């Protein structure tokens, strides 16, 4: 009986990663990966059909900045999704088969615990580094991607700012090895909020990825089959001429780590709410979110 | 997103909407015209809400002149209002004329996020005069719980309510 569409604490929302795992040993195993800055543990859903060998593998990544709690509310019904419609949708039936899904709901979940608790628009992680009074990094700014370059500040008190060096904040250095020890993911998508936008690499740069072209095709086809939903309209592109420059960001981490699949969503709406999105739009985005989630992921597993 | 890293952008349309952005040039909160129409986050009705989202991590900023005046900011390092002094132009936008307004402006969405969720008056029928945050309205208002059941947002004063949120 977990509301999907409420916030929660990040006690139920781990919770219910394990009652998801309970009810389908056979395909889903909540994975510890690492630890916060904090000591908090971090957590996966691994969803797969393949008998504890490497296969093929997406991952899904979220609430990396911890205000954006569409982010990781998104994520945990995500995770129901996918069990709930295995074998009961060719679609996610067809994609599990062939490859392994790693979601992460909770990728910072000392800011999360942060913004229920404290302060509701904190973004950063809670880690306390010498040179300074203020607290955290920006971890989707710590990436060992153009680290450091434009696109983000060494003032410690920004929102923006890259920490002290490359992988130097332990959530993002736990996503970091254990991608990298696995060393097979095809995918890799952020989730944040808000703006309705799907964009690709890169952000450190002006400069196209060998992949443009295929990126803005799937961008463009998720897009689409997400609008066909409730009608939501998202913009696509790469991130530094969409956005902003943005150095050090996982996708572009990923991208330049051959992960060619390698997507951020920033999630509803466009500003009437913003961070503050209601809790009754949870699951309308939820379900939108998903068929762009789905046509990435059938793309991928066709690409192999 | 980060929604202050974001230019105005008045977008494709042809409306006249003043609005306010954070201007990454200055590091202040300032008027441009919106054109109704696609885009972006960077986008205020208010100056106040625009240095909310905005303002409160900069530093202090003297600037040139030296028409001095002593000002608030919020400094990042304690999460305190604390004094400055103010050359009179070209300042960022954290820069109050009171420390009040310097708390309440920053506050703003600074909150625990229990503050920001609806009143519920909860399945019961009880009628127990009690306070809530309302962020709508920036200020805590008194509401009626049915006594069992609710949220976090439910305080038996106005001073305890204000003293969470
Ligand atoms: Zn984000």
């Amino acid at each position: 009986n977990f509301n999907y569409g409420a916030y929660h604490s990040l006690e139920a929302i781990y919770h219910e990663m394990d009652n998801i795992a309970a009810d389908f040993p056979d395909l889903a195993r909540r994975v510890k990966i690492g630890h916060s800055f904090e000591n908090r543990p971090m957590y996966v859903l691994k969803f797969s059909t393949g008998k504890g060998v490497r296969r093929p593998a997406v991952w899904l990544n979220a609430g990396i900045h911890s205000r954006e709690w569409i982010s990781q509310a998104t994520a945990i019904w995500t995770a129901r999704k996918i069990v709930s419609d295995y074998q009961r949708d060719p679609a996610i039936t067809s994609i599990l088969e062939k490859m392994d899904i790693f979601l992460l709901p909770v990728a910072n979940p000392d800011g999360y615990v942060y913004t229920q608790t404290q302060n509701r628009l904190w973004r950063k992680t809670r880690s306390r580094n010498p040179g300074s009074s203020c607290i955290g990094a920006d971890p989707n700014r710590n990436w060992n991607a153009s680290f450091a370059g434009k696109g983000a500040s060494d003032n410690p008190c920004s929102e923006v700012y890259h920490g002290p060096h490359a992988n130097s904040e332990v959530e993002v250095k736990s996503v970091v090895d254990f991608i990298q020890k696995h060393g097979n993911f095809k995918g890799f998508i952020d989730l944040h909020s808000y703006s309705q936008l799907l964009m690709y690499p890169y952000g450190y740069s002006v400069k196209k990825a060998p992949d443009a072209e295929e990126l803005d095709k799937v961008a463009r086809l998720a897009a689409k089959a997400l609008a066909s939903v409730s009608g939501t309209e998202y913009q696509v592109g790469p991130t530094c001429t969409t956005v902003y420059p943005a150095s050090g960001s996982s996708i572009d981490w990923a991208y330049d780590n051959g992960i060619k699949f390698a997507f951020t969503f920033e999630l509803r709406d466009t500003g009437t709410y913003g961070f503050l999105l209601p809790a009754n739009q949870i699951i309308p985005t939820a379900e939108e979110t998903w068929l762009g989630l789905k046509t990435i992921m059938e793309h991928v597993r066709d690409n192999l | 997103i980060s929604v202050c890293d974001l230019p105005a952008d008045r977008g494709q349309c042809t409306a006249y909407i003043p609005q306010w952005f954070f201007a990454k040039t200055t590091e202040d909160c300032e008027k441009f015209v919106y054109g109704g129409c696609q885009g972006n986050a960077n986008r205020f009705e208010t100056k106040d809400d625009c240095i909310a989202n905005c303002g409160c991590n900069l530093p202090s900023k003297v600037g040139p002149c030296r028409v001095s005046a002593r000002m608030w900011f919020h400094n990042p390092e304690t999460e305190k209002c604390e004094v400055f002094i103010y050359g009179g132009c070209h300042g960022n936008a954290n820069r109050f004329a009171t420390e009040t307004e310097c708390q309440e402006v920053c506050d703003r969405y600074q909150k625990p996020g229990f503050c920001y969720q609806p009143s519920e008056t909860g399945p019961c029928k009880g009628s127990f005069p009690r306070y809530y945050y309302d962020y709508e309205d920036g200020e805590c208002k008194e509401f009626i719980y049915g006594g069992c059941e609710g949220n976090a947002n439910n305080f038996e004063t106005k001073e305890s309510c204000e003293n969470a949120c």
